[PDB]
C-alpha cells in the first residue's frame, strides 16, 4: 500500500532541534514541510511543521489509542498514512484559514546523493581541501574589514575639518567687506595730505589679511585632495567584500556536508581536529 | 602667536602662552592696539568678546573670559572681537551641556524633520514636573535627591539573618566627632533591627546626656528616610558577615550648607510655536514603487543581476509574503516597477512597517541560485501623527550587520543612513486624494462591540501560562487560547501567551483585544517587562507594560534593571513615547538613576544608528539635573585625559620595552594639568565614593594583554580608615566590557534569589561599567590572591591550597574560613554551569582573604559557540573535606551536594526572569546576541522540556560525571 514507516519517510527526520527546522524553511516556497519528534519526548508524537508563506508554522499529530490525526477523531493508521492523505489534498479540512496542500517535501536524500568520493579514503582528502580555504576565507574576509571599517573612521574626521574651513574662511572674509567700509572715508579721504602713512598703515594692513584670506583656502583646496582619494579607496574595499562574501557562504555548505556524509554517521569519533 | 581679528578692520599677531585665559590675553589686547593705525574708533575692552571655530566645526562665542587658552579647542589659533548677542548665563549652559554629552546643542537646531523639533519642546514639561518635585518642600525634599536611601524592598529578613540577632538586637557604634578641636566620642547601643533612624539618635542623646543625621563612615550615606534601620544595605549587609555597623552622628546645616540652589530655566526653543479620511473606508491593495537605486558598489565581472526584496513586517513576523523585482543588470540599475501586496488597506495594523534590501545572484551553479545581501533599511508605514505617508520618499541604505546572513533585517532601526555617501533608494508611495489617518480609540471599540458558562479544560490554560517565553506553540493551541479569551482574565500572567495567537494582519482581531487589554488586571512587572522587547511593537501592549512599572517597580529593582530599559528604548519607533517619559521623570528624583541613566547613553553615542535619539535625550537630562551637572563635567574631563595618554602607548610608544613606557608614563602625569583633572571628582562606578590626591608611586603599567593601567586614589574622608582607605581601579582602552556588564549582573541577581529563599551562598558581583566605544573602569578587589600565584609559590601538589588558606588564619576561626569556602564553591558552580561558562583556569580564580572563592575575567566566555561540562576540581575538594585524604566519600562535603541541589532548583524557578533579560538586550548590537537562537542553550541547562523531578536527575548525573571527571 501506501501506507509505510516512518523509518523510510524520505521527509522524515525525527531527532532535531527546533532551531535547525528554522534554516530549512528558509525563504522557500509555500507547501515545503517536514516532520520531526516532539522536543518533550514522549515518544511517538511527530510534530508538523509548514511554511505557509514567511512564517513557519507548527502543527501537532496526536497519538491517542494507536491512532492518528489532527483533531479527537484520530482515524488514520499511520504518519506515512496521514502526510500522503495530505499530500494531495487541502488543509482547509482541518482549518479554514489555512488553504495549503503538503507540496514540496524537504528530502535528505537530494542532499547526501550531491556528496562525492564513495570510499572513505577521498572523504579525508576532500575535506581536507575545503577547510584549508573556509579557513582562508576567514582571514581573507577580516584582512578587508578592519581596513575597511578603519578607513570608515578617517573619512568621518576629514570630512568634518572642511567644515572647520568653510567657517575659518568665512570669517576672513567678513572682515575684508567690513575693512573696505571704513577705509574708504575716515583715514585716507580725510587725510589728503600727500602723507606716506597709509602705505604703512593701510596698505601694510590690509596686506596680510588678503595673505591669510587666502593662505587658508590653500589648505582647505589641498585637504580635499585625500578625501577624494580616499573616498574613492573606500568604494573599492567596499566591492573587495561582495565579491567574497557568497564565495564565504558556499564553503560553509560544502563544509559540513562532508562533515556529516561519513566523518560522523559513518563514526561518532572524537578524533575530529586532525581529520580536517 | 595668535591673529586677532579687531572690530575697525585691523590684525595684530599677539605673542600667547598657553594658560593665559581671556582677561589677560583680552585687556592686553586693546593696548597693543596704539600702534596701529585706526586705533581711535576702537572701544573700551568691556563691551566686547571673542568668537572662533573649534575641532567641532562650530562657530563659537566666549561669553566665560575666565576660561584659557588651551580650554578652547581651537582649530587655527585666530579671534575676532564683536559686541555680545543673545542671553549671556544661557550661552554659557549651552556650553557646559555640550562638553557633557560630547555634541554641540546647536547641531540639534539645524534639523529641519518636524519630528526632533517636537520632542525638544513637548518633553520640557517632564523636565519640569521633575524640578517642581525635588524642590517642594526644601531643604528636606533637596537632600532626598542627592543623597537618595539607599534601602531594599522587602522589610522583613530571611531566616539565616534573624537568627544572628540576639533577640533582634544590633550592636553600633555611633561616633560623635563634635569636639571643637576635632576630637571623638565614640559610644555603643544595642537596640532592635526594626528601629527607625530618628530613634537610633532619639537614645544615643540620653547615653551622653536631637536635630541631627547619620552618616555611613567612610563613604558619606546618609540616613534620611523612616525605614527600619535593618532594611539599608548596610545595617542590612552587616548582619549578613558579622561585621560591626560604624556610623557618624551629624547635623543637618552642615549638610543643608553643601545643597546649592539651583534653578531651571526654559531654553531658547520653549517659545518657537481639515478633511480626514480614516483608515478603514480606503479599498485597495498595498502597492508601492521602486524607482532606481542611485549607485551599488558591487564587482562587474562577478556579480550577475541584483533586485529589490521586501516585506511588510509587524515586529519580526510578516504580515504577508515577500515580494522581489525582476533581475536588473549590474549598470543599470532601475527597475520602475509597482509591486503588489496581499494585504488590505484597512487590515494594516499600527505598528506596520517596510522592510526592504537589495541582493545579489551569483548563481552559475546549477539551480543554486545563492541570495546574498548589499545593503537595507526599514522605514515605518504610518506617522507619529497617525498618518499613512503618501509621496514619494527617498532613502539611504545602511551596512549589512557583518555575521547576518538573512536577505533582510526586521531588526534594525527605521530611518535613513545620515552618511551621504551611501547606495540610496527612491521610493513611490499612492496618493489616496487626501491624508489618511488611523482611527481614534473611540471609532474602534465599536467595531468590536459590534463583531460580537465554565468547563473542565482549566487545567491547560494553567499548563501554558506556565510556560517558557521561548517554548513552542502549536497551531492548536493559539486557537485554544483565542477561542477562551474571555476567560485569560483570571489567570493574567497569559497575556504573553495570548498575544502570540492574535492574528496582526485582520482588524477584527486586533480591535477585540484592544477592549480586552483596556480592562486587563495588573502584572508583576518582573512579567510586565516581557511585553517591551522586539516582538511586542503595537502601542496599547507597550502603554500597558508601562503603567505596571510606574506603581509596582521600585527604586531598588529599577536600579538593577536599568542595563536593559535603556536597551528597549532602541526598539522604540516614535521619539515621544510613554517608555522615555518614565525613565525621565526617574532619573529627575534620584542621582543614584540619573548617574547611570547618563553613563549607559553616553556610552553609546558613537554608534551612527542611535547616535540622534540619545543625544536629543542626554541634552534633556543635562538641562535640568541641576547641580550636578558639574561634578558630571569633572568626569568628563578625567576620562578624557585617560583615553588620550594610552592613545600614545598604544601608537607611539607601542615598539619599546616597559621601562621607557613606565617613565614617560610617571613623566606625563607628573605634568601640572594632567595631576589637576584627575583629582578631586567622584567616581564613575560609585558616585558615593569620592577619590582624591592621586599616588605616583601607587599608578602602574600592567602586562596584561591590552597593558592596561592601574590607578590608586585616596579617601578624602574624615574617618576613612574604618571604612577602606584607598580606591584603585583599574582602565581599559581596547576591550569591549559590556560582555562582562551582563555577565556580572545576572551573578548579582542570582545571588539575590538565594539570599531569599534562606541559602547563603556568597558572591562577589564586583563593579564594572563600560564609558565609551571599547574603553571602560575595571574594579580592583583588595586583598585577594589567583590560585595560580597562591601554588606557584609553594614549590604540583594537591594540598597548596589548603596549607596557604590554613596559615593565613587558624585557631578559633578555622571553621570559618571553611564554611565559606563552601558557601561560596557552590553558588560559583550552579552559576557557571546554568549559563554555559567553560573559561575556566587557574590564572582567572581567586581566593579572597578569608577563603571566599572569587570568579573573574568573563571576557572570552564565548567564542567557540559540544556543551560545557562541569570543573570541580580535586585540590577544591580536599579544601571542603578539611584536608582529608579521600574526599569522595567524606561526611562534609554530603551537605555540600546538598546545597547545590537547593540552588539549581531555586535559579530554576526564576528561569522565566532570566531568559526576560537576555530577550531584551538581542538589538543592542552585541556581537553575540542578536536572535533568539543564542538564547537556546538556557532550555538545555535548565532542563524545561523536562520535569522538575527529571531536571534534578539530569543535575545529579551532571555533577557525578564531572566530580570525577578527569
Ligand atoms: C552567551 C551568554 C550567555 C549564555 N551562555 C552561553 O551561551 N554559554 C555557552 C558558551 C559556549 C558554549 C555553550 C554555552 C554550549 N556549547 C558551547 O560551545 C546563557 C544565556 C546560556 O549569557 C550571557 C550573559 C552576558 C553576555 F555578555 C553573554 C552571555
Amino acid at each position: 500500500n501506501n501506507n509505510m514507516s516512518l523509518q523510510d519517510a524520505e521527509w522524515y527526520w525525527g531527532d532535531i532541534s527546533r532551531e535547525e527546522v528554522n534554516e530549512k524553511l528558509r525563504d522557500t516556497a509555500d507547501g515545503t514541510f517536514l516532520v520531526r519528534d516532539a522536543s518533550t519526548k514522549m515518544h511517538g508524537d511527530y510534530t508538523l511543521t509548514l511554511r505557509k508563506g514567511g512564517n513557519n508554522k507548527l502543527i501537532k499529530i496526536f497519538h491517542r489509542d494507536g491512532k492518528y490525526g489532527f483533531s479527537d477523531p484520530l482515524t488514520f493508521s499511520s504518519v506515512v498514512e496521514l502526510i500522503n492523505h495530505y499530500r494531495n489534498e487541502s488543509l482547509a479540512q482541518y482549518n479554514p484559514k489555512l488553504d495549503v496542500k503538503l507540496l514540496y517535501p524537504v528530502s535528505k536524500y537530494q542532499q547526501d546523493q550531491v556528496v562525492k568520493e564513495d570510499n572513505i579514503e577521498a572523504v579525508g582528502k576532500k575535506l581536507h581541501e575545503y577547510n584549508t580555504q573556509f579557513q582562508e576565507k576567514s582571514r581573507e574576509y577580516d584582512r578587508l574589514y578592519e581596513e575597511y571599517t578603519r578607513t570608515s573612521q578617517e573619512i568621518q574626521m576629514k570630512r568634518t575639518a572642511i567644515e572647520a574651513f568653510n567657517e575659518t574662511i568665512k570669517i576672513f572674509e567678513e572682515q575684508c567687506q567690513t575693512q573696505e567700509r571704513y577705509s574708504k572715508e575716515y583715514i585716507e579721504k580725510f587725510k589728503r595730505e600727500g602723507n606716506e602713512k597709509e602705505i604703512q598703515r593701510i596698505m601694510h594692513n590690509y596686506d596680510k589679511l588678503k595673505s591669510r584670506i587666502s593662505e587658508i583656502i590653500d589648505s582647505r583646496r589641498r585637504l580635499e585632495e585625500d578625501l577624494k582619494k580616499q573616498a574613492a579607496e573606500y568604494r573599492e574595499i567596499d566591492k573587495r567584500m561582495n565579491s567574497i562574501k557568497p564565495d564565504l557562504i558556499q564553503l560553509r555548505k560544502t563544509r559540513d556536508q562532508y562533515l556529516m556524509w561519513l566523518t560522523q554517521k559513518g563514526v561518532r569519533q572524537k578524533k575530529l581536529n586532525e581529520w580536517l | 602667536l595668535v591673529e586677532c581679528l579687531l572690530p575697525n578692520g585691523m590684525i595684530v599677531t599677539l605673542e600667547c602662552l598657553r594658560e593665559a585665559t581671556l582677561i589677560t590675553i583680552k585687556h592686553e589686547l586693546f593696548k597693543e592696539a596704539r600702534k596701529y593705525p585706526l586705533h581711535q574708533l576702537l572701544q573700551d575692552e568691556s563691551s566686547y568678546i571673542f568668537v572662533s571655530v573649534t575641532q567641532e566645526a562650530e562657530r563659537e562665542e566666549f561669553f566665560d573670559e575666565t576660561r584659557r587658552l588651551c580650554d578652547l579647542r581651537l582649530f587655527q589659533p585666530f579671534l575676532k572681537v564683536i559686541e555680545p548677542v543673545g542671553n549671556r548665563e544661557e550661552k554659557i549652559l549651552n556650553r557646559e551641556i555640550g562638553f557633557a554629552i560630547g555634541m554641540p546643542v546647536c547641531e540639534f537646531d539645524m534639523v529641519k524633520d518636524p519630528e526632533v523639533q517636537d520632542f525638544r519642546r513637548n518633553i520640557l514639561n517632564v523636565c519640569k514636573e521633575a524640578v517642581d518635585l525635588r524642590d517642594l518642600n526644601s531643604p528636606h525634599s533637596r537632600a532626598m535627591y542627592v543623597y537618595p536611601p539607599n534601602v531594599e524592598s522587602s522589610p522583613e529578613l530571611p531566616k539565616h539573618i534573624y537568627n544572628k540577632l540576639d533577640k533582634g538586637q544590633i550592636i553600633v557604634v555611633i561616633w560623635v566627632i563634635v569636639s571643637p578641636n576635632n576630637d571623638k566620642q565614640k559610644y555603643t547601643l544595642k537596640i532592635n533591627h526594626d528601629c527607625v533612624p530618628e530613634q537610633v539618635i532619639a537614645e544615643a542623646i540620653r547615653k551622653k546626656t536631637g536635630k541631627y543625621i547619620l552618616k555611613v563612615c567612610g563613604c558619606d550615606e546618609y540616613f534620611l528616610e523612616k525605614y527600619p534601620l535593618s532594611q539599608y544595605k548596610y545595617i542590612r549587609s552587616c548582619i549578613m558577615l558579622g561585621r560591626m555597623p560604624n556610623l557618624m552622628l551629624m547635623a543637618k546645616e552642615s549638610l543643608y550648607s553643601q545643597l546649592p540652589m539651583d534653578c531651571f530655566t526654559m531654553p531658547s526653543y520653549s517659545r518657537r510655536i481639515t478633511s480626514t479620511k480614516s483608515l478603514w473606508v480606503i479599498n485597495s491593495a498595498l502597492r508601492i514603487k521602486i524607482l532606481c537605486a542611485t549607485y551599488v558598489n558591487v564587482n562587474i565581472r562577478d556579480i550577475d543581476k541584483i533586485y529589490v526584496r521586501t516585506g511588510i513586517y509587524h515586529g519580526g513576523e510578516p504580515l504577508c509574503d515577500n515580494v522581489n523585482t525582476q533581475r536588473v543588470p549590474c549598470s543599470n540599475p532601475r527597475w520602475n516597477e509597482w509591486l503588489n501586496y496581499d494585504i488590505y488597506i484597512p487590515d494594516l495594523p499600527r505598528a506596520a512597517r517596510l522592510c526592504l534590501s537589495i541582493c545579489s545572484v551569483k548563481g552559475r551553479k546549477g539551480a543554486k541560485e545563492e541570495h546574498c545581501p548589499l545593503a537595507w533599511g526599514n522605514i515605518n508605514l504610518f506617522d507619529y501623527t497617525d498618518t499613512l505617508v503618501s509621496g514619494k520618499m527617498a532613502l539611504n541604505l545602511w551596512p549589512v550587520p557583518h555575521g547576518l546572513e538573512d536577505l533582510l533585517n526586521p531588526i534594525g532601526v527605521t530611518g535613513s543612513n545620515p552618511n551621504k555617501e551611501t547606495p540610496c533608494l527612491e521610493l513611490e508611495f499612492d496618493w489616496f486624494s487626501s491624508v489618511v489617518k488611523f482611527p481614534d480609540m473611540s471609532v474602534i471599540e465599536e467595531h468590536a462591540n459590534w463583531s460580537v458558562l465554565r468547563e473542565n479544560d482549566k487545567e491547560q490554560l494553567k499548563a501554558i501560562s506556565t510556560r517558557d517565553p521561548l517554548s513552542e506553540i502549536t497551531e492548536q493551541e493559539k486557537d485554544f487560547l483565542w477561542s477562551h479569551r474571555h476567560y485569560c482574565v483570571t489567570i493574567p500572567e497569559i497575556l504573553p501567551k495570548l498575544l502570540l495567537s492574535v492574528k496582526w494582519n485582520s482588524r477584527d482581531e486586533v480591535a477585540q483585544m484592544y477592549c480586552l487589554v483596556k480592562d486587563w488586571p495588573p502584572i508583576k512587572p518582573e512579567q510586565a517587562m516581557e511585553l517591551l522587547d522586539c516582538n511586542y511593537p503595537d502601542p496599547m501592549v507597550r502603554g500597558f507594560a508601562v503603567r505596571c512599572l510606574e506603581k509596582y517597580l521600585t527604586d531598588d529593582k529599577l536600579s538593577q534593571y536599568l542595563i536593559q530599559l535603556v536597551q528597549v528604548l532602541k526598539y522604540e519607533q516614535y521619539l515621544d513615547n510613554l517608555l522615555v517619559r518614565f525613565l525621565l521623570k526617574k532619573a529627575l528624583t534620584n542621582q543614584r538613576i540619573g548617574h547611570f541613566f547618563f553613563w549607559h547613553l553616553k556610552s553609546e553615542m558613537h554608534n551612527k544608528t542611535v547616535s540622534q535619539r540619545f543625544g536629543l535625550l542626554l541634552e534633556s537630562y543635562c538641562r535640568a539635573c541641576g547641580m550636578y551637572l558639574k561634578h558630571l563635567n569633572r568626569q568628563v574631563e578625567a576620562m578624557e585625559k585617560l583615553i588620550n595618554l594610552t592613545d600614545i602607548l598604544k601608537q607611539e610608544k607601542k615598539d619599546e620595552t616597559q621601562k621607557v613606557q613606565m617613565k614617560f608614563l610617571v613623566e606625563q602625569m607628573r605634568r601640572p594639568d594632567f595631576m589637576d583633572a584627575l583629582q578631586g571628582f567622584l567616581s564613575p562606578l560609585n558616585p558615593a565614593h569620592q577619590l582624591g590626591n592621586l599616588r605616583l608611586e601607587e599608578c602602574r603599567i600592567m602586562s596584561s594583554a591590552k597593558r592596561p593601567l592601574w590607578l590608586n586614589w585616596e579617601n578624602p574622608d574624615i574617618m576613612s580608615e574604618l571604612l577602606f582607605q584607598n580606591n584603585e581601579i583599574i582602565f581599559k582602552n581596547g576591550d569591549d566590557l559590556r560582555q562582562d556588564m551582563l555577565t556580572l549582573q545576572i551573578i548579582r541577581i542570582m545571588e539575590n534569589i538565594w539570599q531569599n529563599q534562606g541559602l547563603d551562598l556568597r558572591m562577589l558581583p564586583y563593579g564594572c561599567l563600560s564609558i565609551g566605544d571599547c574603553v571602560g573602569l575595571i574594579e580592583v578587589v583588595r586583598n585577594s590572591h589567583t590560585i595560580m600565584q597562591i601554588q606557584c609559590k609553594g614549590g604540583f601538589n594537591s594540598h597548596t591550597l589548603h596549607q596557604w588558606l590554613k596559615d593565613k588564619n587558624k585557631g578559633e576561626i578555622y571553621d570559618a574560613a571553611i564554611d565559606l569556602f563552601t558557601r561560596s564553591c557552590a553558588g560559583y558552580c550552579v552559576a557557571t554551569f546554568i549559563l554555559g561558562i567553560g573559561d575556566r583556569h587557574n590564572s582567572n580564580i581567586m581566593v579572597k582573604d578569608d577563603g571566599q572563592l572569587f570568579h573573574i575575567d568573563f571576557g572570552h566566555f564565548l567564542d567557540h559557540k559540544e556543551r560545557v561540562p562541569f570543573v570541580l576540581t580535586q585540590d577544591f575538594l580536599i579544601v571542603i573535606s578539611k584536608g582529608a585524604q579521600e574526599c569522595t566519600k567524606t561526611r562534609e562535603f554530603e551537605r555540600f551536594q546538598e546545597m547545590c541541589y537547593k540552588a539549581y532548583l531555586a535559579i530554576r524557578q526564576h528561569a522565566n526572569l532570566f531568559i526576560n533579560l537576555f530577550s531584551m538586550m538581542l538589538g543592542s548590537g552585541m556581537p553575540e546576541l542578536q536572535s533568539f537562537d543564542d538564547i537556546a542553550y538556557i532550555r538545555k541547562t535548565l532542563a524545561l522540556d523536562k520535569t522538575e523531578q527529571e531536571a534534578l536527575e539530569y543535575f545529579m548525573k551532571q555533577m557525578n560525571d564531572a566530580r570525577h571527571g578527569g
